[PDB]
């Protein structure tokens, strides 16, 4: 009898076991890619242009008539020019004059891999706008294509529907 | 994907109860999932009930003790609630939220659903044909339950219907005259009673079939109210998608209904009859009716809704809107426990509507719809006999209604009486009530052809 | 009279509904008393016994179906009705206190 | 809402000016060549309004201001009765009725309470029946047992008419009609009944002359 | 045509900038365009009930306004398809999408526009010729049984203008073309008209021709008439399923419709799946009854909207025939589950309910919809006429008859079939009760019954005597055992059992007893009590002294009559015709007088 | 009159249910009614039933459906609903709205009477001193009806209470040993029922003295609760200032009090029993009070407001209320229906409050009101023995109480059994009354004084 329970047990823990190390190979790969874009925002030219997107993003979500960029602050230089041109891109697209400042007193911990948040006039709303998080973000409503490859395919799985 | 950075906001209109009121949101969504941050890094999840113009109402799941108006922050997700689907997720323990309490890791989706999903098109519904063995010869012989119905099992406060609903989920499945998957969910469940779910599916080693949730007492009420979504939602991935047959069972709806009432008075809506929503109905036929089977498909879903009535009163909102949009009942009944009749399912007020479709030749055995008949009769019989013993007396019976005294004793010490650890298939159960039949001589079988009779009555 | 005259309430159907099933457990059962003592009455046709027997359960049963029963099931239907026009009048208040609310609302915008 | 039975005031001239082009209509259709004298009278209070552009709305207004017969019952019983005339000789159409039948059917009809419910108006409907089955018919025993046997029938009734009620044609509703509901895949029986017909005819070459 | 959401308070959307709306109006709220409707408006604000979930739907969408109420999308490929509660076809639904869910937001016209549909003109009308609503310009050929023709779409009128020519159309062209006033329209095949609206008729016409159904019981004791309305409980037990087949399939009405409220998943699956599978001989030939069915199908989950409006969908699409000039046949599957639609949505408005919970105006409710049956005189100059006939079901909670629901309802229909469980468990059936079902159109019958059959009337009247007497007698029989009874009882005893066997019992699983003709009920019947009234006179002029008829006399004598008797059941109308199977009844019947008349 | 043109209104505020709330309004009048035209033409009316500052009301008698807020065209009369009234209507066909529906003109108006009334000053009230002979021995023996009496019929579904009515209307006289202006009210029935009181009043040769307003199950249900007061204004019209003799008869009133209820629901009015509302006495008592005679004038209005009895529950609200309002009532039951009983009136719960003055020396016959007491009391009676031998048995039963069942029996099928074609006189009534009461001796009819037995009893 006590065998029986044995045996349910083994089985029932291995398959937790197996598991658990599937969802260690994520976690490793999950943290070669921040590896990864850690040596991509070591570049300038290509950070440049990855500062002049999110600076548009950010303010295109938040519409504020006021808006305040936090960045790192050896990325300032970079933030400046992606400010500088995401301003007329702006009003054109959303035809509102929006007075965009960069916060020259308090900088983003130097351990984020880079990115900007962006804070609207009395810093009650934020985005979180860093590269980190949208890592993360995009990593994770991915995520069912990262399975499928590295593990293969649902071999019982007929219908997509 | 929506690759969108998230939004998070400081500004707090107030907070009312269970409610978070906050302002200047950018084109809320109704549904949306949140989460807050609380000024002790407290993170707690809540979902947007409301949205009038930039006013969005927040219910937070947890307590929404120690929010301020002042530092706590919430962000958005910029999307409703979508539970992640897998197959392996198939042997693992959830919480109503869908986070595993097993100690195991995350579900590694391979889609996500929307929980609330989409009723199944009529035009591709296919009526039920084969049978799902339970192993209960009560629920087998009697009115056994066709592979795409839905019949609830009806019992009073302080009946077994956990430990009934436990047994049916180690012994469960095919007649087998590897596809077949059963998902359990637990609404309101106290400590002790999940604990005894999750350690007896663990021990018996049926948790390789099993998908299950538990959704405790002292778990928010609005949790509650998902669990029976998620677990559908799984359902329905695992049979339409995987080609599978899934039993669905869910237990305590009285406690998911109560769980209801509560958001209803969060909404301040005006309640209806009973106290419960005006819409309890329809919310009960979106759960009950993402079942059956479908064309083109060999996947299947059943569900075995569990209820308890309330006062022990069948004509109660609860058991009464259940039954009125499900096909049969199972009746647990109290005479029978008292009297320490495990299972204690009384076979008399019973019924399966879709029985006469479940069996037969080339699904049990030829049989099957016979010996059915004709155990219930003599049980019937049985009983109206005994309410005449107990006025005239034994010496005033005759021979026949001895007969029916003594299949009456053994029926419910053979046949009914089973026990939580033996299982009884579909074929055994048949064999026993034979033995039972073979009391009586073949004529007072009536309702027995006599070409069944001659082939199966003798031996 | 026509009713056993029990104030409305969710204690008295359930008493109800418990008295009815008694009441219906018993005809059955005097019913079953009187199929019996008839059965033995037309088998000898201590015979008067039998007859007087007969036509006192009778009368007991009849009493039970044309006259108990009525009265209990009348009751039964009479709380019920009652408990419905309770649970209206709940029903118009908090209705009233829900508008009155929106209203207080309005003005302090 | 003045509702005068079913209809609101305006559709109820609406219907008024409808039945009266209608009647024009049918009885330019039935009568190109204006030949039914006596039949024209009967309806000259409605014709007169034909043969003239009103682009519906001066005519309505005659309806609404009472120029127009404008009793919509007395329209619907008249407007029956012609269209029901129509029927009469449109079903035979493959034969000539005679001017005089016409318009003795006409008066027959005119004569009568209640001509929607009479038999003269049942053995049409049995008619159309046949011969709108005949439309769209493959050829096989039973169809060409059934055409041969409705060029009969048409024969007959453009000689005799409906109301003026004979066995011959009688019976030859019945035989038609029962080879009609007879099973597709019975074909001894379609072939006894048809040849039955054939030996009971009076004559002894029943088509000849009345089909090609 | 755009406004946009303000909030949302649940299933309740409230939209800003929307003033050009009316109440009851359609709007599609949001991207994925989910249907809803105004209820409550203010300023150029409106609130909008949204049928299907509205999860994700934000602040800012767009709205857009549909200018018809809830209708009904009337026209070619209508017959055949299965539609949801508020005309969404299923068979398009899955098929267009391969899914099996209904997609939330679906918008699938209600009739395709990629059918190249064959339309004839009438070819009698003419450019400048004058029309009028009602009025039939052309027909499409469907199938062979029904003809769907095409009407002018009732409130419109005016002067033709032109005439599409014989040849293969869809329904997205121009047909017709009319000015009425300067104002020229341009018609296609297609109507809407708002399903709340009741579709006008020249005038409502008394109920005279019988509805014939193909079941001896339930037609010579209980008539119903086309345009009558009647109702038939609907318990597991009950046996409706010989009701819904026998009507559906030989009925003499032109089209069936079949309506589902909001049952059990289950339960619309089995009526899919048995619909498509019956035939009917009709010229001959053996067809499919979906080329004559239109099917309405609305499970318990479905909105309730849907399920609310499912019940006027149905009847819309039958008046839209019924002004065709065909006889119309609905059956609704369940007035409670309707009923139970309808208090949901009262509950939602939070309304002061009414008796036993539901809204204060049900009885106003199906009192509009019974009295949108019957037989009337049709709009447009053809002078035709037709019908719409009511049989929907109930199944009240508890099968008590307390429910307001059903309470009302057998207040308003005119017939009730009321059904059994007993008899079913007795293998007896149809399974109709007789003592509790009635029919109040006998009297309106009663001239086409004098006018074509004469004896059915008293034939019917002494039936009903007969079993009330055999009812009426179970006391005496049960404290006797026929011992102390006399014989002019044992005759009504034994000779009710042969009507309720070999009569009011039919076994439509038989090929010869599939359909009775009447012609064969009244005859079955005639003989029957023709049989009743001989026993009564030989007993009843013997009884006085000495030498006697009894029952025991009268079986024994004649027993190969009360065979004969039995066996008439037998006659199976299609290989035995209407002569010979008269020539056989009268043969039994003066067989029978004969026998009677060897005992005098 | 009114000369000053009248204002026409785009300012619609919003709409709720049935309600259409106007703003901007210039000096609203209170129960004033207005004219509304939809974007499409339609044409509907109104009545403004709550005015505020700028603010109206508006309750739509067609209905709200279709009701826009921007191209709304509405206007104010600047009166209340008074109708026109002519003698000539009679022998018109109205709908519910008192337009014309059979094709004739409209009212050619001798004068503008106010739907609402005038309560008759008590003081001029002349008590009804006359009775109408309606040659049902149910009624005039037992129940006598008054000329300007106020006696509905309660009845239930499937009852031929419209059979009752079409009868009194034919074989309605006087026992003064007369042709009665009426007046029918066909509310909330179907075509074939509103078709038989339209072909019986032809058949009677009658016609031309009968107005009919009709609103069908099809019609609207606001127009449902004027109709009535139609009706009633032309009969005071033609009774009051005509001197003609009016009979006003009300179908189910029922439909007047679900309309009313549906009214007071939209409003959100304080409810009384079933829902209906607090009011629905006060309303009822304005609508049946329009009836009696008037001192100085020989006029009269009598009503029969027969009303369906929901579930047979003579406690229900609508023949409750009415019970307390009308001179009582003739009720008719089940019980003599099923059992082919025409009419099927049963006399035990009825009543009529001015019988005592109505019958006796000068009016009948001097022994009137003494043969009804006591028929009364054997009906009582032999229905009390019923309920008692259905238990005991008839061998329980005295000779004291069979005597009560041949009474019951004989008074049933001999009293109120009479066909829908039998006209009795008040004289024979009584005669066939002493002819059952001389089923008991003298020493049992203790309800007639010997005075009277000594001369009417030995013959």
């Amino acid at each position: 009898q006590q065998k029986k329970i044995q045996m349910s047990n083994l089985m029932n823990q291995a398959r937790l076991k197996v598991l658990r190390a599937r969802d260690d190979l994520i976690t490793d790969l999950l943290n070669e890619a921040k590896q990864r874009l850690s040596k991509v925002v070591k570049d300038t030219t290509r950070y440049q242009v990855l500062l002049d997107g999110l600076v548009l993003q950010g303010l295109y979500q938040l519409l504020e008539p006021r808006m305040i960029v936090r960045c790192r602050k050896q990325d300032f230089p970079l933030v400046k020019a992606a400010v500088q041109k995401a301003i007329p891109m702006y009003k054109i697209a959303t035809k509102k004059d929006v007075d965009v400042q960069i916060d020259l007193e308090a900088y983003l911990p130097e351990d984020i891999a880079g990115g900007v948040e962006i804070y609207n006039g009395d810093r009650k709303i934020k985005v979180s706008n860093t590269l980190e998080s949208r890592l993360d973000l995009i990593a994770q409503q991915m995520m069912p294509e990262v399975r499928g490859a590295l593990f293969g395919a649902n071999a019982n799985r007929k219908f997509l529907d | 994907y929506l690759s969108q950075p998230r939004l998070t906001y400081k500004t707090v209109s107030g907070v009312n109860g269970p409610l978070v009121i906050l302002d200047h949101v950018k084109f809320p969504r109704y549904a949306e999932i949140v989460h807050l941050t609380l000024p002790d890094g407290t993170k707690r999840s809540g979902q947007v009930l409301e949205v009038s113009g930039s006013k969005a109402v927040v219910q937070v799941f947890e307590g929404t003790s120690g929010i301020d108006a002042k530092k706590t922050s919430c962000e958005f997700t910029g999307d409703i609630l979508r539970t992640p689907v897998s197959e392996d997720m198939l042997g693992r323990v959830f919480n109503g939220s869908g986070k595993p309490i097993d100690r195991g890791p995350v579900v590694l989706a391979e889609d996500f659903l929307d929980i609330m999903g989409q009723p199944i098109n009529p035009q591709c519904r296919i009526y039920p044909e084969e049978m799902i063995q339970t192993g209960i010869s009560a629920i087998d012989g009697m009115n056994s339950i066709a592979r795409g119905q839905k019949i609830p099992i009806f019992s009073a406060a302080g009946l077994p219907h956990n430990e009934i609903a436990a047994q049916i989920c180690r012994q469960a499945g095919l007649v087998k005259k590897e596809n077949f998957a059963i998902v359990f969910a637990a609404m309101g469940v106290n400590m002790e009673t999940a604990r005894f779910f999750k350690s007896d599916f663990e021990e018996n080693g049926s948790m390789d079939n099993v998908c299950l949730f538990l959704n405790l007492a002292n778990d928010p009420t609005i949790e509650r109210i998902i669990t029976p979504r998620l677990a559908l939602t799984t359902a329905e991935f695992l049979a339409y998608q995987c080609e599978k047959h899934v039993l669905v069972i869910l237990t305590d709806m009285s406690s998911y209904a109560e769980a209801l009432r509560e958001v209803s008075a969060a909404r301040e809506e005006v309640p209806g009859r009973r106290g419960f929503p005006g819409y309890m109905y329809t919310d009960l036929a979106t759960i009950y009716e993402r079942a059956g089977r479908v064309e083109g498909r060999n996947g299947s879903i059943t569900q075995i809704p569990i209820l308890t009535m309330p006062n022990d009163d069948i004509t109660h909102p609860i058991p009464d809107l259940t039954g009125y949009i499900t096909e049969g009942q199972i009746y647990v009944d109290r005479q029978l426990h008292n009297r320490q009749i495990y299972p204690p399912i009384n076979v008399l007020p019973s019924l399966s509507r879709l029985m006469k479709s479940a069996i037969g030749e080339g699904m049990t055995r030829k049989d099957h719809a016979d010996v059915s008949n004709q155990l219930y009769a003599c049980y019937a019989i049985g009983k109206d006999v005994q309410a005449m013993k107990a006025v005239v007396g034994e010496e005033a019976l005759t021979s026949d209604d001895l007969l029916y005294l003594e299949f009456l004793q053994k029926f419910e010490k053979n046949f009914i009486t089973q026990g939580p650890y033996e299982n009884r298939t579909v074929y055994e159960t048949l064999d026993i009530g034979w033995q039972l039949l073979r009391i009586f001589p073949k004529e007072m079988l009536k309702r027995i052809p006599q070409s069944t009779l001659s082939e199966f009555y003798p031996r | 009279k026509d009713r056993i005259e029990i104030f409305p309430s969710r204690m008295a159907q359930t008493i109800m509904k418990a008295r009815l099933k008694g009441a219906q457990t018993g005809r059955n059962l005097l019913k079953k008393k009187s199929d019996a003592l008839t059965l033995r009455f037309r088998q000898i046709l201590s015979f008067v016994t039998l007859d007087e027997a007969i036509k006192i359960t009778n009368r007991r049963v009849n009493a039970i179906e044309h006259v108990i029963i009525p009265r209990i099931e009348r009751t039964l239907a009479y709380i019920i009705t009652e408990l419905d026009e309770r649970e209206r009048e709940e029903f118009y208040r908090l209705k009233k206190i829900q508008e009155k609310k929106k209203i207080i609302k309005e003005k302090s915008e | 809402g003045i509702k005068m039975g079913g209809l609101t005031s305006e559709q109820y001239h609406s219907q008024v000016v409808g039945k009266i082009g209608y009647i024009a209509r049918c009885m330019q259709t039935i009568d190109p060549e204006n030949n039914l004298k006596k039949i024209r009278e009967d309806y000259q209070d409605v014709l007169i309004w034909a043969e003239k552009n009103y682009r519906f709305e001066e005519i309505l207004e005659a309806s609404k201001s009472g120029k127009c017969p404008n009793d919509l019952d007395a329209l619907s019983r008249r407007s029956l009765i012609l269209q029901e005339l129509l029927r009469l000789v449109s079903s035979i159409s493959p034969f000539k009725m005679k001017l005089d039948l016409i318009e003795s059917q006409y008066e027959k009809m005119k004569q009568h309470v209640n001509l929607w419910k009479s038999d003269y108006h049942v053995k049409l409907n049995q008619l159309n029946q046949l011969t709108d089955y005949l439309k769209n018919a493959a050829p096989t025993p039973k169809n060409n047992f059934l055409r041969a046997m409705t060029s009969v029938l048409q024969m007959q009734i453009a000689q005799y008419g409906i109301t003026e009620d004979n066995e011959g044609i009688n019976q030859l509703f019945k035989l038609g009609l029962h080879l009609l509901a007879m099973a597709n895949e019975k074909i001894d029986e379609q072939y006894h009944l048809f040849k039955g017909y054939v030996k009971d005819q009076p004559e002894e070459s029943p088509f000849e002359g009345i089909l090609p | 045509t755009f406004g946009y959401v303000h909030g949302v308070s649940g299933p309740v959307v409230t939209a800003c900038d929307m003033a050009g709306a009316a109440m009851y109006e359609l709007v599609r709220v949001g991207h994925s365009e989910l249907v809803g409707e105004i209820i409550r408006l203010e300023g150029d604000m409106a609130t909008i009930q949204v049928y299907e979930e509205t999860s994700g739907v934000s602040v800012g969408d767009p709205v857009l306004r549909t200018g018809k109420p809830l209708s009904v999308e009337l026209g070619p490929g209508i017959m055949g398809a299965i539609f949801d509660g508020i005309q969404r076809p299923l068979s398009d639904i899955s098929s267009q999408t391969q899914s099996i869910y209904i997609p939330r937001g679906v918008n699938v016209s209600a009739l395709s526009r990629d059918i190249k549909w064959e339309f004839i003109p009438s070819k009698n009308l003419r450019v400048g010729s004058h029309i009028t609503g009602g009025d039939i310009y052309g027909i499409v050929n469907e199938n062979s049984l029904i003809k769907h023709k095409i009407m002018l779409p009732p409130r419109s009128r005016g002067s033709v203008t032109y005439i599409a020519p014989p040849g293969n159309y869809d329904a997205s062209d121009v047909v017709l073309e009319l000015e009425f006033e300067g104002v020229k329209e341009k018609l296609s095949m297609v109507q809407v008209w708002p399903v709340r609206q009741v579709r006008p008729v020249t005038e409502k016409l008394p109920a005279n021709h019988p509805l014939l159904t193909g079941q001896r019981v339930l037609d010579a004791l209980f008539p119903c008439v086309q345009g009558g309305t009647t109702a038939i409980p609907g318990a597991f037990g009950c046996g409706k399923t010989v009701i819904s087949q026998s009507l559906s399939k030989y009925s003499n009405s032109d089209v069936i419709i079949y309506v589902g409220c909001g049952e059990r998943g289950n339960e619309m699956s089995e009526v899919l799946r048995d619909f498509p599978e019956l035939t009917m001989e009709v010229d001959g030939k053996v067809e499919s009854i979906m080329k004559r069915t239109a099917l309405v199908a609305n499970t318990s989950n479905m909105p309730v909207a849907a399920r609310e409006a499912s019940i006027y969908t149905g009847i819309t699409l039958s008046e839209y025939f019924r002004d065709m000039g065909y006889h119309v046949s609905m059956m609704a599957d369940s007035t409670s589950r309707w009923a139970e639609a309808l208090r949901e949505i009262s509950g939602r408005l939070a309304e002061m309910p009414a008796d036993s919970g539901y809204p204060a105006y049900l009885g106003a409710r199906l009192a509009s919809f019974y009295e949108r049956a019957g037989r009337v005189k049709c709009l447009g100059n053809p002078e035709r006429e037709g019908s719409v006939s009511i049989v929907g079901a109930v199944s009240p909670p508890g099968g008590d008859f307390s429910d307001p629901v059903t309470s009302a309802t057998l207040g308003i229909v005119q017939v009730f079939w009321g059904l059994d469980k007993k008899l079913a468990q007795r293998k007896h059936f149809p399974s109709v009760n007789w003592l509790i079902s009635y029919s109040k159109y006998m009297r309106a019958l009663d001239e086409y019954y004098d006018k074509h059959f004469t004896e059915f009337v008293p034939l019917r009247t002494k039936a009903k005597e007969i079993l009330q007497e055999e009812e009426d007698l179970a006391e005496i029989v049960q404290l006797v055992g026929k011992a102390s009874l006399a014989e002019t009882d044992k005759i009504t005893l034994e000779v009710a059992k042969l009507i309720k066997d070999d009569f009011l019992q039919q076994n439509g699983y038989t090929p010869y007893d599939r359909f009775c003709p009447f012609y064969k009920t009244v005859g079955m019947l005639s003989n029957m009590i023709s049989f009743y009234d001989m026993a009564r006179r030989a007993v009843e002029t013997t009884a006085q002294s000495d030498n006697k008829i009894t029952w025991s006399i009268i079986r024994e004598h004649m027993g190969e009559i009360l065979y004969k008797l039995s066996s008439m059941k037998f006659k199976d109308p299609v290989k035995d015709g209407e002569a010979k199977i008269k020539a056989d009844y009268a043969q039994l019947l003066e067989d029978m007088q004969n026998a009677f008349r060897s005992l005098e």
